[PDB]
C-alpha cells in the first residue's frame, strides 16, 4: 500500500 | 464622479431630508396606530452616543392624540434648546422600541 | 413484543399508531414520502419512524432491555400531498426523551442525516418539524435578538443598511479597511467581510480586523452614529475561531459573522453562546436553495433550517434574495420571515406551515436581504421585510459611479425615503418609482444610482 | 481593464480564458453547468467562475485597487456531458492564494457554498476537485491513517470488525455496556456509538463513557486481543465536545467518533488535530445519498466530500452500504475506495474522475461499511473492500438467535472464511456459499446465522 | 413582537 | 463548647443548634431566641467586606441616611428601560438604585445586559450631579461559578456594590460572595427577608 | 535489493540516478563536492546523497523494513564548476516526505548539518536549495511583510531609515532612551538595539523598554511620523524571550528584534509565530560572512540561509554593508535582494542560483544594509536597495557633529533628496555628489555631516 | 511588487 | 419504575 501507489511511481 | 462627503449622523431617516411637521407627524400617528407609546428623549450633542438618554417625562403610556406628543416636544425643545431631541415609540410586547428618531439635532 | 425473535420483521405492528394523540413535549416531524413499489403507505412511514428512532433492519434482543412502547418513534397520521399522488406526508411523533437538551441537530441528524429507509421508501424530504416548547427552552438561542440588539446600536424605526465588502476576494487588509471606512461613513450601518474572507494570504485576518475596527471608529466619530462590520471569525478550528472573536471583542468591534455551512452547527452553538458571554452581536450566514434546500422534492426544507439556526443562535440570519424570487414563492418568504421573528407561529398549509410553531420568549432574528440589490428594489424590500430586517447592499454600494461614501448615501436616501413614505401610508410598491424620484431630486448621489442600475 | 466604469457587464471577457493552463499549484473544479435559456456556455461558466472567486454582479472600483488577473478564478475549458445536452462541462482554476491554509471547506463553500449564479446559470453541480499538492500539505488530514492504526491495535491480515448497538436509542448505560461487552467478547474489534447517541436523559454520556470502556477492558481481557469502542463525542459545543474527548483519553478508549453533519468541520478539524495530539483514533461518520450527495444534477457529489473528509481528519470514514447498491455503482464504490486509502489516484472519467488527485505522503483512511449486512454479504464485502476496511455489522450482530456473542463470533467466522479461502486463491464472491456453508459446518453461531437471514 | 404571538395568547 | 464548629462559618453553628435537632422525645416545641458568639470566634469570621465607615469614605457621602429605591415592576423591563428608569432616579437625587430580590437573569431582561445599561446610566448620572451613584447589581445566581463571573463583571465595568439575595442563595455562596467583595473593593447589599 | 547482506557497500548502485527527472514537490540541492583521490564522482555524489538521507556507512537489514526507492536522496545530475577542476556540481534531489512540515532547518541540518562524507567526499559546499512550493506553503514565513508593514507604519516612497545605538554596550537605559529620543525626533523612522544588548548589568532590559518606549512616544508626538525601536528580545531561554516580547506589546512597542545567530532557528520560529498573533514587526539579524558564510569553498551560502531566514520568518533581514563590496559582488548583492522580496525567482548561474525558486504568496522581506556607511553612501544605498529597505547609519548619525538629531536630519535629508531625484529620472549614483551638495544648501546639518566624513 | 513578478506572470 | 408511570401512560 502507502507508497506502492505513489505520483513517483 | 461625485466625493462622498461625511458628516455625523442620528440614525432612523437621517438620511432622508429634514422632516417637516407633516412627515413628523405621520411618522407619531404609525406609532399609535402600531399600540406603541410615543416617548421624548433628550440628550447634549456630545453625548448622544449614550444608551440612555434623558428622558423627558415619562413615557405617553396609551396616548391616542398626535397634538399631545407634539406639544410635549416642543415644550421638552425649550426645556433644553441645545439637545438633541428624539421621538421613540415603546413597544411593550417586544419590549424594544418600534421607532426612534431624531426631531432636533442639537446644537 | 415480550419475547425474543430473531428476524427480520415489518414496522407496521411496532411503530404505525393511527390512534396516537401526541404529547405537548413530542417532537413533532412531516415527511414528504415516497414508498418503494407495493410497499403499503402506513408501512413505510412505520419504516421511517423506526429507522430515524428505535428500529433496526432486523429484530434485536437488546429491545426488550428497554421499554420501546415509550421511546419509539411512531407515525401517527398520513395525508396525500395536494398535487403529487407517489408521495405522501406522514406525521410522526418523537418522545423529547430521544434528543440531547440543547442540540437542536441532534434532533435533525437523528430525523433525516442518517436515515436511508429500511428497504420501504425510495424518497423522503423533511418539511416541518414541532420543536415543542419544553425543548425550545434548553437552547441558547440567538444571544440579543432583535429588540436587544436595536438598544446596543441606538437604531429604531428602519431596516438596517449593510453591504459586502467587493471584490469577495483580493483586498489587501488596509485597501479593506478604506473600502469599509468609505461605506461605513456613507450612511451604512454595517459593512461586513465576504462569507469566505477567513484568513488568506493577501489579507490575514488579524491585519483586517486592525484596520477595520480603525475604519469603524473612524466613520463613527465622522457621522455621529453607531457603525458596525460584521468580522468573520469563521475559522478551521474551534481554537481558531474563538482566538478571532476574542480579538474581535478585544478592540472593540460590536458584531461578528458566522458561516454555518463552513463552520457547523458544533461551531456556531459555541460561538452563540460565547457572544451571549460577551456580549458581541453574532451575524449567520446559511446559503439556502444552495445544495440542501434548492430541491423541492429531496432534500430538507430551509423552513426547518431556520427554526435551527434560531434555536443554535445568531442574531442575524441571512440566505438569498427575496425580491428577484417570484410572487408566488412571496408568501413562502413572509412565512421564513416571521419563523425568524415572531414568538408563535399558528399552523397555515398554504406557506408550509404544519405545525403551531410556540417558540416563547425566544428572541426573534434580523432577517437579511442581499443577492444583487440596488436602490430600485428599496421599495419591495421595505415593504416584505419590515423594520425588523438587514438590507445589505455590496455590488448596490461600492458599484456606484461616483464610489461607496456615495453609494451609500444614495441607498440610505433611497431606504429613508421609503420609510417615511410608508409611514405616511403610501403604498410603497406602487408607488416606488415615484417615491425614489422624487427623494432623487434632492440627492444626486440616489440620481445618478437609480441612472446606473434600471428600475 | 485599467479604469472605473460602473455598471453590469459580462463575465465573458474577464473570467473566461480558454488559453488558461492551470498551474500546478491551483485549484481545479469541474461543475456541471446548465445555462440559463439564450446564455452562452463561455458566459455562463464565466459566470461561475466570476461568482465563486472575485466577480461582482455590477463593476465595483476596487477591483482596481488589487490584480484581478492574479486572484480570480478563471473558467479554462468547457466539455459536453456524455448523455445531457443541456448540461456541460466547465473547468475553472482558483489560484491557491484564494484559500485559508489548512481550510479545505474555505474552498467549497468557496466554489459552491454561496455561488447562486449572477443570473447566468440555471443549474450548478460540483463534480470533482483538485486540491494541488501544495494545498494538501496545509491539511492536518487523517489524525493517524490504516498503517498506525493497525499498529497502534495491533490488527493485521484482514478488514476489522464492528458493530453499532442496538436499539439506536433507549438503553441505560449499564445496558449499553452490557451488549457492547457481549458483542467484543465474541469476536468483533471494535463496537461503537450510534451517530445520535450523544448524551440523552436515558443515557448519560459520563456514565456511558465509564460502563463501556469497563466492557471493552472485560472483553480484551477475556480474548487476548485488542478491543475498542467508538465513542460518540459529537456535542452542541465545542467545550464540551472537547471534555468527552478528554474523558475518553483519561480512562484509556483507543478510539472516538465524530458524526460530521451534526458536528460540522470546524468541530471536526479541530477534534482530528486534538486526536492526533492524544494519540486517539477518530471515526467519522457522514451520510451521504443524504440531503447532499444524492440527487445526480443538483448538489456535491461524494467523491469531493471525501476528499474533504480526508483533508479535514478522520481515521475511519462512513458513509452508506455499497452491496446492497448496482453492480453499475460498484466501478464508483471502487473509485471512493481509492481516494481514501490511496496515494495517487490518475484521471479516469469512467469513474468519475476528472483530474490527478496527489496526496503525497498524506495517510490513507479506513473505508467503512454498514447498513443491513449480514454473514451472506461477507464475500463481496471481503471483495469489494479488501483488508483495509472495516465492516460494521450492527443488526447483523445484535439481531443473532443466540444473542450477541454468538453473533459477534458469526461475523468473525465468516469474516475470517473469506480472508482465507481469498488468500487461498479462490474467487470468492463466486464461491462464496460454499465457503460459508463449509465454515458452517465447525461453526454453530455461523450456521443458523446463515439461517437466520436469507442468501 | 415577542410576546404578541404567544401560545398562551 | 467552641470546639464544635468549624472556625469562620457561623451556619455550621446554627445548623448544629437548630437545623437538625428534633427533640430525642422529650421536646415538643423548640424556639432558639439568642445565640452568644464569643469574640474567639467573632474573630474567624469575615464580617462585613467593607462596614459603615469605609463605605462612607469609598462612597463620600457623609451626614444623612443614605436614599435608595428599587426598580419597579419587579419584573418586565428591557435591560435599556431599566437603565432609563436608574438613570432617572439617580441623576433626582437618590444615592443609589437597586434590582428587584428576584431579577437575576430572565429572559425579558439578561443580566449582561442590565449591568451595562445600569452601569451607563450609572456613570452618566454621576456626571449630571456631580455626586456619587451606584446600583446594587444583583448576582444572585443558580450556582457558585454563575454569581462569580456576574461579581466579577461588575467589577470589570466599575459598578460600586452589588447585592446578594440570601434566601435565594444561600450562606455558602453569601459567605463567598462577601469574602470576594472585600478582596475586590465591591459593596455588598444583603437581602434576607 | 530484496535480500539482506551484511558489509560495507559502495553508494553508486542506490544513489546515483542519472535518469531521476525531480518531482515538482522534490527538495533540490546543489553540493560543490570535492571528492577524496581516486573516487569517482558519481560514487562521492552518490555518497552525499546516501549520508544527507537513508544511507548508512555499512549496509543495514532495517533498510529492508521501508522502501528506499521512495525516499532515499538521490544524485541527478553532476556538473563542471567553471574555474575549478577538482569540485563539481551534484545535483541531489530528496523526497519532500524526508523533512518535517515547517520546520526548515530540518532540511538544512539533514543537508549539511551532519554530512560528513562516508570515507568519498573531502570537501563540501551548499550552493542552492530549491524549497518546493509544497513546502513552503507548510512555513510560517515573514509575521507581516514588506507590503503589511508599510501599512502598519504608514510609510510609503522611500526607504526606511533607521540607526543602532552607540556605543554598542555601557549605556544605562535613561542615557539609552535620550539617544533613541534624539535620532527620532531628527528624521529616523527606527532605532534599534543592538545586537548583543539584551539585559546587562548596566542596562536591565524592562528598564531598557520602559525608557525606548517613552522616548518612542515623544518623538512620534512632536513628528508627526510614526516611529519605532527595535527592541532587542533575544535571550538565553524561550521564557525569557517570550516574556521580553510580551513586554514589548504589553507597551506599545511596534517591533522587536532577535539576533538569529545568538537565539536560533528554533527560538526565532517561535518568535515569528508569536510576532504574527500580537501584530509585532519582527527585525532579524544574521551575520553573514561571519564563520558560517565567508569562505567560498567551505560552508553554507549566504543565499540558502536567507531562503531559511525568509521561511522561518521576519519583517527585515540584515546580515553585513553591500556598498563597501565590489562592483563584482554587486550582482551577488542584487540576487540576493531578490531572494528576500520577490514572488519567483528564476534560475540564473550568473548570479548563483541553480534552481528556480518558487515564493508564492510569501511575503517579502524588508533588506536591511548597515556598516559603516554614512551620508556619502546615499547614493549607491538607494540605487542598490530601492525603496522597499531600511537602511541603518549607527554612527552615521550618533557622530554627527552636532549630535543626534542633526544627524537623523542629515541622513534623512540626503535620503529624500536621492529618492527625489531618483524619481524625477536622474542617474543618482552618476550624479550622487550634485545631488547631495544641492541638498546640502538648504540643510545645514547634512552639509557639515558631508564635511565630517569623506566622499 | 508582490503580484508583478508571479511564477504566474 | 421510571418509564412504569409516565403522562405518556
Amino acid at each position: 500500500p502507502r507508497l506502492d501507489l505513489i505520483e513517483q511511481a | 464622479m461625485q466625493d462622498y462627503k461625511q458628516s455625523l449622523k442620528y440614525e432612523t431617516f437621517s438620511y432622508l431630508p429634514p422632516m417637516n411637521a407633516e412627515r413628523i407627524r405621520a411618522q407619531i400617528k404609525y406609532a399609535i396606530a402600531q399600540g406603541w407609546s410615543p416617548g421624548i428623549e433628550h440628550v447634549e450633542v456630545k453625548n448622544s452616543m449614550n444608551q440612555y438618554w434623558y428622558m423627558w417625562k415619562l413615557p405617553f403610556f396609551g396616548e391616542q392624540n398626535v397634538d399631545n406628543v407634539l406639544a410635549e416636544i416642543e415644550a421638552c425643545r425649550s426645556a433644553y434648546p441645545t439637545h438633541q431631541v428624539k421621538l421613540v415609540a415603546y413597544d411593550n410586547y417586544a419590549q424594544s422600541l418600534g421607532l426612534a428618531f431624531v426631531v432636533y439635532r442639537g446644537n | 413484543v415480550k419475547k425474543y425473535s430473531a428476524g427480520v420483521k415489518e414496522y407496521r405492528q411496532t411503530y404505525w399508531m393511527p390512534e396516537y394523540t401526541p404529547l405537548d413535549s413530542d417532537i413533532l416531524a412531516c415527511f414528504k414520502i415516497t414508498p418503494q413499489p407495493g410497499v403499503d403507505r402506513e408501512e413505510a412511514a412505520a419504516a421511517v419512524a423506526a429507522e430515524s428512532s428505535t428500529g433496526t433492519w432486523t429484530t434485536v434482543w437488546t429491545d426488550l432491555l428497554t421499554d420501546m412502547d415509550y421511546y419509539k418513534g411512531r407515525a401517527y397520521r398520513i395525508e396525500d400531498v395536494p398535487g403529487d399522488d407517489a408521495a405522501f406526508y406522514a406525521f410522526i411523533a418523537y418522545p423529547i426523551d430521544l434528543f440531547e437538551e440543547g442540540s437542536v441537530v441532534n434532533v435533525f441528524t437523528s430525523l433525516v442525516g442518517n436515515v436511508f429507509g429500511f428497504k420501504a421508501v425510495r424518497g423522503l424530504r423533511l418539511e416541518d418539524v414541532r420543536f415543542p416548547l419544553a425543548y425550545v427552552k434548553t437552547c441558547g438561542g440567538p444571544p440579543h435578538g432583535i429588540q436587544v440588539e436595536r438598544d446596543k446600536m441606538n437604531k429604531y424605526g428602519r431596516p438596517l443598511l449593510g453591504c459586502t465588502i467587493k471584490p469577495k476576494l483580493g483586498l489587501s487588509a488596509k485597501n479593506y479597511g478604506r473600502a469599509v471606512y468609505e461605506c461605513l461613513r456613507g450612511g451604512l450601518d454595517f459593512t461586513k467581510d465576504d462569507e469566505n474572507i477567513n484568513s488568506q494570504p493577501f489579507m490575514r485576518w488579524r491585519d483586517r480586523f486592525l484596520f477595520v475596527q480603525d475604519a469603524t471608529e473612524t466613520a463613527e466619530a465622522q457621522t455621529g452614529e453607531r457603525k458596525g462590520h460584521y468580522l468573520n471569525v469563521t475559522a478551521p478550528t474551534p481554537e481558531e475561531m474563538y482566538k478571532r472573536a476574542e480579538f474581535a471583542k478585544e478592540i472593540g468591534a460590536p458584531i461578528i459573522m458566522h458561516d454555518y455551512i463552513t463552520g457547523g452547527f458544533t461551531a456556531n452553538t459555541g460561538l452563540a453562546k460565547w457572544c451571549q458571554d460577551n456580549g458581541v452581536l453574532l451575524h449567520i450566514h446559511r446559503a439556502m436553495h444552495a445544495v440542501i434546500d434548492r430541491n423541492p422534492n429531496h432534500g430538507i426544507h430551509f423552513r426547518v433550517l431556520t427554526k435551527i439556526l434560531r434555536l443554535s443562535g445568531g442574531d442575524h440570519l441571512h440566505t438569498g434574495t427575496v425580491v428577484g424570487k417570484l410572487e408566488g414563492d412571496r408568501a413562502s418568504t413572509l412565512g421564513w420571515i416571521d419563523l425568524l421573528r415572531e414568538s408563535f407561529i399558528p399552523e397555515d398549509r398554504s406557506r408550509g406551515i404544519f405545525f403551531d410553531q410556540d417558540w416563547g420568549s425566544m428572541p426573534g432574528v434580523f432577517a437579511v436581504a442581499s443577492g444583487g440589490i440596488h436602490v430600485w428594489h428599496m421599495p419591495a424590500l421595505v415593504n416584505i421585510f419590515g423594520d425588523d430586517s438587514v438590507l445589505q447592499f455590496g455590488g448596490g454600494t461600492l458599484g456606484h459611479p461616483w464610489g461607496n461614501a456615495a453609494g451609500a448615501a444614495a441607498n440610505r436616501v433611497a431606504l429613508e425615503a421609503c420609510v417615511e413614505a410608508r409611514n405616511q401610508g403610501r403604498d410603497i410598491e406602487k408607488e416606488g418609482k415615484e417615491i425614489l424620484t422624487a427623494a432623487a431630486q434632492h440627492s444626486p448621489e440616489l440620481k445618478i444610482a437609480m441612472e446606473t442600475w434600471k428600475e
